[PDB]
């Protein structure tokens, strides 16, 4: 039976540098011994072949002791030889994600672990994979060897290795669309949605079909059924969840030990509903001291003993049916955090997950919605082609008044309201036209920039007028100031005239929430007033209200 | 044929773009239309030793219910060599924005029958994603020139006159100017006779095509003489509230950066107290003598303004609420070589994106014809969204660069 040759892949090293050149270690006997035995076991499978000492290059080989089994193993240190190869299309880059795994009958692993080391490499590259075992006492020169096949380790193996995968399994897969096929490093995964006589049939069919290639798999009853361990999930035949977390209890936490903490409960939150991390990862700023055992917060202890409420029953995903349509629901838990699950039928999900609002000078709860809409839907198209449907927490009017008034273009797609509290809402909405009946108040703000020392206050239309003398402030604090007083000293409906181009743009980016305690105040003084216009007009132009009271300001 | 020396810039590598999610829709299509390709031998499936890439999606243009494939060249573009050995840049047609019926032909399908360096092909790699990475992406590399590269139409530039040739000679009175894949052709007669004298020229295509059909069935018809220019204009009224007067302030207060014999200090004059905004002020003889000359100095052009072909074009846009959009197309700030605004958009009257992306196509278009080149964007929008959505409203066949703008301007209300 003759086996159908696997057609090369052309390689070559970076252009203008050279192949390796490292020297060999002097190792023991016994480990020369062990590879020299490896070695001629390789060569009579035709893995490697000996090379005269025409061929000058070299890369280091080591043997390190197998657990348990007496047995050596071999081993290069192809990392010279990586930095000098070819850059190459890497097609591992993504892996599924369970959730967007369609339901199927039944599923088979294959174990193709033989075939790595049996697809032979470019004819004009194994020049470059030399390698050489040191002699006893070195009193003779080294067995020179190169590679022929893909060699474990090089840079280009496991993308060479998914390729010529790939094109052997595109006939079977071309003439078999009721069996689904999915290749990982040396296992491959086929399920199919028929009855299982006709699975394990259909299953020899691949193993003949592997067989013209030479690529043999176990056919005795593989060792990993479902629920498989891939990738840190769990994935039974039914549901699909991440590898149970068990987040330890500590009494003094580091450095090293809340990123062990931060990183793992990200991984668990992509299932487990309402997962916060934030506070934790609130103790992560500044240099990366492995020396540091940094005190905990309050706040990160409470958030802590939530997070076991969920980790404490597992909780399971289902695998996605195309024939029911998508949804994904989003929750405001606060301070920035938002959790969303996507799901297509009640109570069970597919997915869930949360995200955390962009550090910003100031924001507002409808931007952080919108944001995280986009990443839910750039999300679902990586692992469902599709954009889901959305039950947001904010009224349809709401999100009207927000989207045609705000000065930028901003859309969600198709979405309804689901009356889930808190709920997203426009806490204030400046006029656009003067107020009539409404007190005008001019105000403005200066500080001397060498003693920080400044003023604020306003002057209206009635004769109310106020300076109030401050310390340890900008120009930009005491035109805040200006307006705080403004809201603070006005009735329900107040004009306000500024020429503050720095107040302006902060107000007119509608925030409900500054990390700024000048802004916030604002940002309450607004909420509790009726209707608020807020003109601007231009510095130093003598314009009366703001020139009467830009000298009261400035004196 | 059979001869294309190109090559990359000295010291730039070849594009490594990342392919963007698609839907499933689009995937299919892309699919579909590959899969023929590869028939056609317009394109070869490729290897693993080509790193390279180049994001590819799809397109269906409102004029068919079928899907076109849209390569994003702009990496690759600016990676290879300008091709001035063939020409230095064809003279843009001035006489194009002086025409009022110039209309747009999609002749990309042209550029397939010339075939494409063998050394430059690895250059033009491309992958189909596929849905949750449950296989590898379907990658192909182009074997004749590609619809959206900066060379397909500067090596084709020599095919192309000699097609045209007849035509030219036929009327000389008929500017003819392209852009990548886009013939642009200009007449000014009646427009039930331009759409026919169109089709002559749509047929010197077909004969040399054939030596469903793909030719020409669409074109997009402008008239570029009935364009917007939006001057500085001040409100005229018979009773001026304190407000009106602050806002008129600005404005002019705004357009003295761009207007030297702008003044304000009598209408300023007019603010001399503490008055109620919505109170009625009369305005005094001599602040509405000011008014007179600031109305006049408006009138008249930007002084000192010109293009430049070495600077970049940029174009900034204003959302101004109800389907409005302002734009401005300048090199240096207050130096404006265009303005207009957009009053009504095809559909999109609840969807704000859909807006702004067909009026970014139409300012593109606005400044091939002026200038032949493609501005940079400063867009009213959040990176995030623009990113996630833009490529499902898009029609044109090349794309221009943009950047973000994230702090609301105060100018927004002098071009209202
Ligand atoms: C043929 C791939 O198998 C499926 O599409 C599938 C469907 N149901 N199901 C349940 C458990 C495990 C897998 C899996 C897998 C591969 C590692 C990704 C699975």
């Amino acid at each position: 039976v003759p086996i159908s040759p696997i057609e090369t892949v052309p390689v070559k090293l970076k252009p203008g540098m050279d192949g390796p050149k490292v020297k060999q270690w002097p190792l023991t006997e016994e480990k020369i011994k062990a590879l020299v035995e490896i070695c001629t076991e390789m060569e009579k499978e035709g893995k490697i072949s000996k090379i005269g000492p025409e061929n000058p290059y070299n890369t280091p080989v080591f043997a390190i002791k197998k657990k348990d089994s007496t047995k050596w193993r071999k081993l290069v240190d192809f990392r010279e030889l990586n930095k000098r190869t070819q850059d190459f299309w890497e097609v591992q880059l993504g892996i599924p994600h369970p959730a967007g795994l369609k339901k199927k009958k039944s599923v088979t692993v294959l174990d193709v672990g033989d075939a790595y080391f049996s697809v032979p490499l470019d004819e004009d590259f194994r020049k470059y994979t030399a390698f050489t075992i040191p002699s006893i006492n070195n009193e003779t020169p080294g067995i020179r060897y190169q590679y022929n096949v893909l060699p474990q380790g090089w840079k280009g193996s496991p993308a060479i290795f998914q390729s010529s995968m790939t094109k052997i399994l595109e006939p079977f897969a071309a003439q078999n669309p009721d069996i689904v096929i999915y290749q990982y490093m040396d296992d491959l995964y086929v399920g199919s949605d028929l009855e299982i006589g006709q699975h394990r049939t259909k299953i020899e069919e691949l193993r003949q079909h592997l067989l013209r290639w030479g690529l043999t798999t176990p056919d005795k009853k593989h060792q990993k059924e479902p629920p498989f361990l891939w990738m840190g999930y769990e994935l039974h035949p039914d549901k699909w969840t991440v590898q149970p977390i068990v987040l330890p209890e500590k009494d003094s936490w580091t450095v090293n030990d809340i990123q062990k903490l931060v990183g793992k409960l990200n991984w668990a939150s992509q299932i487990y509903p309402g997962i916060k991390v934030r506070q934790l990862s609130k103790l992560l700023r500044g240099t990366k001291a492995l020396t540091e055992v940094i005190p905990l917060t309050e706040e990160a202890e409470l958030e802590l003993a939530e997070n076991r409420e969920i980790l404490k029953e597992p909780v399971h995903g289902v695998y996605y049916d195309p024939s029911k349509d998508l949804i994904a629901e989003i929750q405001k838990q606060g301070q920035g955090q938002w959790t969303y699950q996507i799901y297509q039928e009640p109570f069970k999900n597919l997915k869930t997950g949360k995200y955390a609002r962009m550090r910003g000078a100031h924001t507002n709860d409808v931007k952080q919605l919108t944001e995280a809409v986009q990443k839910i839907t750039t999300e679902s198209i990586v692992i469902w082609g599709k954009t889901p449907k959305f039950k947001l927490p904010i009224q349809k009017e709401t999100w009207e008044t927000w989207w045609t008034e705000y000065w930028q273009a901003t859309w969600i797609p198709e979405w309804e309201f689901v009356n889930t509290p808190p709920l997203v809402k426009l806490w204030y909405q400046l006029e656009k036209e003067p107020i009539v009946g409404a007190e005008t108040f001019y105000v403005d703000g200066a500080a001397n920039r060498e003693t920080k020392l400044g003023k604020a206050g306003y002057v209206t239309n009635k004769g109310r007028q106020k300076v109030v003398p401050l310390t340890n402030t900008t120009n930009q604090k005491t035109e805040l100031q200006a307006i705080y007083l403004a809201l603070q000293d006005s009735g329900l409906e107040v004009n306000i005239v500024t020429d503050s181009q720095y107040a302006l743009g902060i107000i007119q980016a509608q925030p409900d929430k500054s990390e700024s305690e000048l802004v916030n105040q604002i940002i309450e003084q607004l909420i509790k007033k009726e209707k608020v216009y807020l003109a601007w007009v231009p510095a130093h132009k003598g314009i009366g209200g703001n020139e009467q009271v830009d000298k009261l300001v400035s004196a | 044929i059979e001869t294309v020396p190109v090559k990359l810039k000295p010291g730039m590598d070849g594009p490594k773009v990342k392919q963007w999610p698609l839907t499933e829709e689009k995937i299919k299509a892309l699919v579909e239309i590959c899969t023929e390709m590869e028939k056609e031998g317009k394109i070869s499936k490729i290897g693993p030793e080509n790193p390279y890439n180049t994001p590819v999606f799809a397109i269906k243009k409102k004029d068919s219910t079928k899907w076109r494939k849209l390569v994003d060249f702009r990496e690759l573009n600016k990676r290879t060599q300008d091709f001035w050995e063939v020409q230095l840049g064809i003279p843009h047609p001035a006489g194009l924005k002086k025409k009022k019926s110039v209309t747009v032909l999609d002749v990309g399908d042209a550029y397939f029958s010339v075939p494409l360096d063998e050394d430059f092909r690895k250059y033009t790699a491309f992958t189909i994603p596929s849905i949750n990475n449950e296989t590898p992406g379907i990658r192909y590399q182009y074997n004749v020139l590609p619809q959206g590269w900066k060379g397909s139409p500067a090596i084709f530039q020599s095919s192309m006159t000699k097609i045209l040739e007849p035509f030219k000679k036929q009327n000389p009175d008929i500017v003819i100017y392209q852009y990548m894949d886009d013939l642009y052709v200009g007449s000014d007669l009646e427009i039930g006779q331009h759409r026919t004298k169109i089709e002559e020229l749509r047929q010197h295509l077909l004969r040399w095509g054939l030596t469903e059909p793909p030719f020409l069935w669409m074109g997009y018809e402008l008239h570029p003489d009935k364009w917007t220019v939006q001057p500085i204009v001040l409100p005229e009224k018979d009773s001026w509230t304190v407000n009106d007067i602050q806002k008129l302030v600005g404005k002019l207060n705004w357009a003295s950066q761009i207007y030297p014999g702008i003044k304000v200090r009598q209408l300023s004059k007019l603010l001399r107290g503490t008055k109620a905004l919505t109170e009625v002020i009369p305005l005094t003889e001599e602040a509405e003598l000011e008014l007179a000359e600031n109305r006049e100095i408006l009138k008249e052009p930007v002084h000192g303004v010109y293009y430049d072909p070495s600077k970049d074009l940029i174009a900034e846009i204003q959302k101004q609420g109800q389907g409005q959009w302002t734009y401005q197309i300048y090199q240096e700030p207050f130096k404006n070589l265009k303005t207009g605004k957009y009053a009504r958009m095809r559909g999109a009257h609840t969807n704000d994106v859909k807006q702004l992306t067909e009026a970014v196509q139409k300012i593109t278009t606005e400044s091939i014809v002026i200038w032949g080149k493609t501005p940079k964007f400063k867009l009213p929008i959040q990176k995030e969204t623009w990113e996630t959505w833009w490529t499902e409203y898009w029609q044109a066949t090349w794309i221009p660069e943009w950047e973000f703008v994230n702090t609301p301007p105060l100018v927004k209300l002098w071009y209202q």
